[PDB]
């Protein structure tokens, strides 16, 4: 009788695949044929933020596009004023094993976590003048891969226990949990309106969740190896997944389909970070080839190289206004490119 | 030029730089050990001797030296996704047991784990401190059961010294880079005080080698 | 066993959405890029006068 | 003959080439790399820069004078070439000792390294060493110990005057700087062979100690005569053969590139960046 | 957050005294400190300043020399040693905490103050000394600088404080536009270089007092004559 369940599931899977393929569709590259390539893209290191003494693992730009928070295994969260390379806050951490960092949209709080299975919330704008722990959100049974501030009072966490959670900072309780991944959820990306989000796990699949509704809506299986990074297109109607297959892929929420693949034969190593531009015309992929690539998203050709890092490019971010792109590698260096 | 407020901001940034420098200097002399093992390998006894959810932490001191031991047995998600975070630990403490040479096979799983973690891209120059727990009872275990279950290539003797030597050389013949890293091996006894002393001596040797490499004097 | 029926229900509910042609979706995807071109400092090199970096 | 006059030119050009290449590569490696900017490499840089000081002004001028059997420029140019070569020599042989002490009180006295050799502390040690060099070479002004010797075809130290400048420069440029090397590299080697004995029941002697005492055998044959031409040269000059003398003063000069070789292409930290910058350019 | 201040009183001219300010409620080590005077019937007068870690210390033009200022982080205290106390330093003294980083609000908290009863600057003018105010109307207070306060980094270093009768001044607006924490939204700051205005919309009780405009472009910090508002 369980075989009947499996047969129904596989028949539905085949029907979904048939519906996807038989949309009477056309290849993306065909439509983006007669558009002018962006040309050679040259970006210089305007600023180099130094002060970390260990491999940094994540950074996040503030919504003012001036302050950025960076996390490293040396057990320090450093908030930098990118315009003057000034440290404004240095927060020690209870556990030095941190691989996540988020900056609140309002700028009041930050969050960080890692192998300790919690990403605590730090309050920056304190009357006492220091930075103190607001809440210790606990309940995950795995290392937190990424927690992003959905709101000033809500956060979304994705850990290595094949699940994601939505928290409420006031009470520190899991408001909603999302399940369905059969592997360590490695990346989490929020929609521009913070209504939907996308989670990418090690089962070579990505899933789209509604935070207010609380269940999977669309699933994408195009990659081969683990998916390490996902970023939404600025329009919110598409997203890009970087995997360990050395290829990034552009996925369409509108069509539940694969749009483009950015693969070059000279690259055989995975992607640790993916981000877009303000207009979504440039896709910045941070490879562990000690350098970063900038791909013309529409035409799929590589537009430029952002070499100048002495180790694997771990984290990558782009400001909201698109003024600059910041890259952080395992050499404990932050580089601003403009 | 700068105003008063941004000059004060620069002063604050410089002060933060100084404090971070002191914390980094203090933490650069922390002896980091990564405790490993397959299962039922008796590393709980090991951490108990050294001391007196998520990855558990132990901190202690021995002869003016601060040791941080990280036990990661509670995170059974995937080693390939977070094992690179430990690139930089002073040593890896493997605690294979010697009373599981026949029960489920388990010795083969321990050897497979040793191959997986030793011939690893992240741990190339990182030494490994092998611990052979439960030594004091397979002596009387082999008074009934033979070694033929574990090893088809051994038919020599069911005695302590012979079996210990064969297991020693079998685990030693598992690393390919026999120059960039060394595998110190121990025979943990009946709760003897030397268990911490051996770790101290091994980590001092590893620190001396690392310092020689840093100076280029090696 | 309950995981099997959970997966069956999930696949049933992930098969009733509206799927548009990929051609139209790609056109709408490039319309955003060609409509926000001037607001891309890293794409078109903005003069150094107003670079904060 | 012409063969020996060409051999001296060959030795000097090889010394100049190696001293320029190794020291420039060290400077570029420190500049380009950021992990090598620690306080233990600064004493190396002060050794490299010093070795460049003799590789630019003095050595090419000696190459200009060696082909001829006489002198070209004259009064004030020789007197500054000598006063700069001597400064570079003493600076190099002092930064060698500085690096030896830095390594000793980083491996043996590891606890004190953070406070003794901080960023500011090393930055003033490298200036103390330099001021000591310019305080030891300075008496060339009033003493006038710099002369162009046709005996050697170079503008060098004169042993004929101030017999005691020499003794005092020998027993502070050779006799002393070797005791602090044979004590700071023999004590590291006896300490690394003691930690191994603690757990367990030899080409490292040459790799870690012999290659660093080579400066004491290149500088011996010149300073060996130094304690013989300090015996009232008016009584001992017609005893020293030229055959050994010229071979001596040039064994010292070669030390200028030998130090660059040993503190370059023996440190894997520097060789990694050497390859990374050779491939880059 | 408490800044309790003591040590003031009666000293003859030429005497010496020490003013202590004990801090309890915040991280004294990271905060910079200011000592600010106020004559018995005049406005505020910046006196001294210590940065965090005592790295930089500034003194006013009229007190540099005889006046010395120091801090002790261990017990969270700030000392001002006053010598050669002329019959001009008779005043009411306050200690003001101030943290300086991108987005901070300097001069946010003020001490209660002590009382002493001894026996090339950016002159800033407030055109109004006293003005009647309807308890249900909106009123504007104008400050006028000599040197333009709009710096090249876009910040206008103008601060607006309010002192109620018998209480320490409280920071209303910092950097000419940003309301301080806890300040009701009835207060706004506007204007341009060398011409600034604080607007109070829908005035009510607890708005009477004297409003002071201060510059932070460079030391010495200087204030205005202060505008008195009465219902
Ligand atoms: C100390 C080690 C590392 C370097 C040794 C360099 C030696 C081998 C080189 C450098 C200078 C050379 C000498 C230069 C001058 C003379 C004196 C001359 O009448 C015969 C040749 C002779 C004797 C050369 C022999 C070889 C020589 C001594
Ligand atoms: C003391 O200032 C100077 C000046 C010129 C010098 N040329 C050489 I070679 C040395 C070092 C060796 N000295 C002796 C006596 O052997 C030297 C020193």
């Amino acid at each position: 009788e369980l075989d009947q369940l499996r047969q129904e599931a596989e028949q539905l899977k085949n029907q979904i695949r048939d519906a996807r393929k038989a949309c009477a569709d056309a290849t993306l590259s065909q439509i983006t044929n007669n558009i002018d390539p962006v040309g050679r893209i040259q970006m210089r290191t305007r600023r180099t933020l130094r002060g970390h003494l260990a491999k940094i693992y994540a950074m996040h730009w503030g919504t003012d596009s001036r302050l950025l928070v960076s996390a490293s295994q040396d057990g320090k969260l450093i908030i930098w004023d990118s315009y003057t390379t000034n440290k404004v806050h240095a927060i020690p951490l209870r556990s030095s094993w941190v691989m996540t960092c988020a900056y609140a949209p309002s700028g009041n709080y930050v969050a960080c976590g890692g192998l300790d299975n919690i990403c605590s919330i730090y309050n920056l704008k304190t009357r006492e003048g220091n930075v103190r722990v607001s809440r210790e959100l606990a309940g995950h049974t795995g290392y937190l891969s990424c927690c992003r501030f959905l709101d000033d009072n809500q956060i979304v966490t994705s850990s290595g226990d094949t699940t994601c959670a939505l928290w409420d900072i006031e009470t520190g309780q899991q408001t909603t949990t999302f399940t369905g991944h059969t592997g360590d959820v490695m990346s989490l990306s929020l929609a521009p309106d913070t209504r939907l989000f996308v989670s990418g796990a090690c089962d070579a699949s990505a899933k789209l969740w509604d935070v207010r509704e609380g269940m999977c809506r669309q699933t994408f299986t195009g990659h081969e190896s683990d998916i390490n990074a996902i970023c939404f297109f600025p329009n919110g109607n598409a997203f890009a997944t970087g995997s360990d297959d050395a290829t990034c892929r552009l996925f369409d929420l509108r069509a539940d389909q694969e749009l483009m693949t950015y693969s070059h034969d000279n690259i055989i190593c995975g992607i640790t970070s993916v981000s877009f531009s303000k207009s979504g015309r440039l896709l910045l992929a941070g490879y562990d080839d000690f350098n970063c690539n900038v791909w013309d998203a529409l035409k799929a050709d590589r537009a430029g190289v952002l070499a100048g890092h002495d180790n694997r490019v771990s984290c990558l971010g782009v400001t909201d206004d698109g003024m600059a792109v910041a890259t952080g590698s395992w050499d404990s260096f932050l580089k601003i490119w403009n | 030029t700068l105003s008063a407020e941004d000059k004060a901001a620069v002063e604050r940034s410089k002060m933060i730089d100084r404090n971070l420098r002191e914390d980094g200097e203090k933490a650069a002399r922390e002896v980091k050990l990564l405790l490993l093992g397959a299962g039922e390998s008796g590393k709980s006894t090991i951490v108990k001797q050294m001391k007196i959810t998520g990855i558990v932490e132990t901190h202690f001191t021995f002869k003016d030296l601060h040791f941080k031991m990280f036990d990661v047995g509670g995170q059974r998600s995937e080693r390939k996704k977070w094992i690179h975070c430990f690139e930089g630990v002073t040593a890896i403490i493997f605690c294979v047991a010697l009373s599981d040479y026949d029960l489920v096979n388990r010795m083969h799983e321990s050897m497979k784990l040793f191959d997986s973690i030793c011939n690893n891209k992240w741990f190339t120059d990182t030494s490994i401190i092998l611990f052979l727990n439960k030594k004091d009872l397979f002596e009387e275990k082999i008074k009934k059961s033979p070694l033929t279950i574990c090893y088809p290539e051994y038919a020599g003797s069911n005695t302590y010294e012979e079996a210990a030597a064969y297991i020693q050389c079998q685990f030693e013949d598992l690393n390919k880079r026999k120059d960039t890293k060394e595998i110190y091996t121990h025979f943990t006894c009946a709760t003897d005080t030397k268990n911490v002393q051996f770790v101290f001596d091994a980590v001092t040797d590893v620190i001396i080698k690392n310092n020689l490499k840093d100076c280029g004097l090696f | 066993i309950a995981q099997a029926r959970k997966l069956v229900e999930q696949l049933k509910m992930e098969a009733n959405i509206d799927r548009i042609k990929v051609s139209k979706a790609a056109a709408d995807l490039m319309a955003y890029c060609e409509a926000h071109a001037k607001e891309d400092p890293l794409l078109t090199p903005v003069p150094a006068s107003e670079n904060p970096f | 003959p012409s063969w020996l006059a060409s051999a001296l030119a060959c030795v000097l050009i090889f010394t100049i080439v190696v001293d320029i290449l190794g020291n420039l590569l060290v400077i570029l490696s420190v500049y380009r790399n950021k992990k090598l900017r620690n306080a233990g490499n600064i004493f190396v840089v002060s050794l490299a820069v010093a070795d460049l000081v003799v590789a630019i002004y003095p050595y090419p001028l000696v190459l200009m004078s060696i082909f001829n059997n006489g002198w070209n420029l004259g009064y004030l140019h020789c007197q500054v070439s000598g006063f700069l070569m001597g400064l570079s020599v003493i600076g190099s042989i002092f930064n060698i000792t500085g690096i030896a002490i830095n390594r000793y009180c980083y491996i043996c006295h590891s606890l004190k390294y953070d406070k003794l050799y901080s960023s500011k502390n090393s930055l003033c040690y490298v200036l103390l060493i330099w001021l000591l060099t310019l305080a030891a070479v300075l008496p060339n002004l009033r003493a006038g110990t710099l002369q162009y010797d046709p005996r050697i075809y170079s503008c060098t130290f004169a042993q004929s005057v101030s017999s005691a400048y020499t003794i005092a420069v020998v027993v502070f440029h050779f006799l002393v700087p070797m005791i602090i090397v044979i004590f700071c590299y023999l004590r590291i080697w006896i300490l690394v062979l003691q930690v191994r004995q603690r757990v367990k029941p030899f080409r490292n002697f040459v790799t870690m100690f012999v290659v660093f005492v080579l400066f004491a055998i290149c500088w011996a044959p010149l300073n060996f005569i130094g304690l013989a031409v300090a015996s009232d040269p008016a009584s001992m000059v017609p005893r020293i053969p030229e055959w050994l003398f010229v071979a001596s003063y040039y064994m010292a000069y070669f030390n200028s590139c030998l130090n660059a070789i040993i503190y370059g292409l023996l440190n894997q930290n520097f060789r990694k960046e050497y390859r990374r910058i050779i491939v880059s350019l | 957050v408490q800044l309790v201040e003591s040590g003031g009183g009666l000293v003859q001219p030429g005497g010496s005294r020490k003013l202590s300010c004990s801090a309890s409620g915040f991280a004294f080590s990271s905060f910079g400190m200011h000592w600010v005077r106020q004559a018995p019937e005049k406005g505020l007068e910046w006196v001294a300043y210590i940065s965090s870690g005592s790295g930089t210390i500034y003194y006013a033009d009229t007190v540099k020399g005889r006046f010395t200022i120091s801090r002790d982080d261990p017990k969270n205290t700030l000392f001002l040693q006053m010598t050669s106390l002329r019959s001009e330093d008779t005043a009411m003294y306050y200690c003001v905490r101030s943290i300086y980083y991108y987005g901070s609000s300097p001069f946010d908290f003020w001490g209660q103050g002590t009382t002493l009863t001894v026996s090339s600057d950016i002159v800033m003018t407030q055109a109004t000394s006293s003005v009647p105010v309807t308890p249900g109307e909106s009123v504007s207070i104008s400050c006028r600088s000599s040197k333009s306060l709009l710096h090249s980094n876009g910040n206008t270093y103008l601060y607006w404080f309010l002192q109620r009768p018998g209480q320490s001044p409280q920071l209303l607006i910092y950097r000419m536009s940003n309301l301080a924490s806890g300040v009701p939204d009835r207060f706004s700051g506007s204007g341009s270089g060398t011409a600034f205005t604080l607007t109070i919309s829908r005035l009510e009780a607890e708005d009477v007092g004297v409003y002071y405009c201060m510059q932070h472009l460079e030391y010495p910090l200087t204030f205005g004559a202060g505008t008195k508002l009465e219902l």
